[PDB]
């Protein structure tokens, strides 16, 4: 009654940047991640991709 | 519009609510059955088990708050109390313990000292069901509150709960 | 030595079974599923393909 949505919510997503540096042994991933409206994210489950 | 389309309710024992109201072809007229000049028959008292539909929707229905409600309360639903059925006892425990310690062995009121010694034995359930209705008990709560007007008034909650996905809480949900 | 070889990867599921929970919160709450008991079902008869 209280804990479900019955309208579009999004679980399971790929963010990918768009501008990277490459170098000898340094590497900077700029994601842009802007987190969605009406809408909390837990961080034990939040990562990386190789 | 002007003669009353006739609705009931039919139910659902896993539940306990409505399973829903519905223009029923299950009961409807054999239509251009009757004659010209006894048609005003069907006009009139085919009508009439419409008209005797809203005294049996007052008759021992019981009004409700919300005209489909959720979750049911317990007064005047027919909440069985079966009398809490008193017997005594077979065997008497103080006529045993006597013999059995000091001497003789036995298998059997009883042979020594008869007396009677009750307690309480209650068998009516501590609460009542609030999960939904007996088995039976239908006619007693949900006979059809006819509005033969389609669709009377601004859409919010008007003359409504005719769909059993149709919640008080939600306007439109799945 | 190198010679030219890729790898190939695979798992292995035995002994356990597979499970999807009635929930559209995606739980395993009880026996009166979040889905089962909501508005639309146990309501009507349809078909269903698979």
């Amino acid at each position: 009654h209280d804990v479900t949505t019955d309208r579009s919510q999004r679980l399971t997503l790929r963010f990918i940047p768009v501008d990277r540096e490459d170098t000898a042994y340094s590497y900077k991933a700029r994601f842009t991640l802007a987190v969605g409206d009406n809408r909390v994210l837990d961080m034990a489950s939040t990562y990386f991709d190789i | 519009k002007e003669i009353p389309t006739p609705y009931m309710w039919s139910y659902q024992p896993q539940m306990g609510l409505a399973a829903g109201a519905a223009q029923d072809y299950s009961t409807r007229i054999n239509y251009m059955s009757a004659g010209p000049h006894m048609i005003s028959r069907v006009n009139g008292i085919r009508a009439h088990r419409n008209r005797i539909l809203l005294e049996q929707a007052a008759i021992t229905t019981t009004p409700r708050n919300n005209l489909n409600p959720r979750s049911w309360p317990a007064a005047l639903v027919y909440q069985e109390s079966p009398a809490p059925t008193t017997v005594v006892l077979p065997r008497d425990a103080q006529a045993e313990v006597q013999m059995t310690n000091s001497g003789a062995q036995l298998a059997g009121r009883p042979s020594f000292t008869p007396r009677q010694a009750i307690l309480t034995l209650q068998t009516s359930s501590s609460e009542p069901r609030s999960g939904g209705i007996g088995t039976l008990q239908f006619i007693e709560e949900f006979v059809p509150s006819v509005y033969f007007n389609p669709f009377s008034g601004p859409p919010g909650h008007y003359p409504d709960q005719f769909i059993p996905n149709f919640d008080a809480v939600k306007d439109s949900a799945d | 030595t190198a010679v030219d070889s890729i790898t190939q990867k695979k798992f292995l599921c035995d002994r356990t079974l597979w499970r999807i929970p009635f929930s559209s919160n995606f739980m395993s709450m009880g026996a009166l599923t979040d889905l089962g008991q909501n508005l639309l079902y146990a309501n009507s008869a349809h078909a269903l393909d698979m």
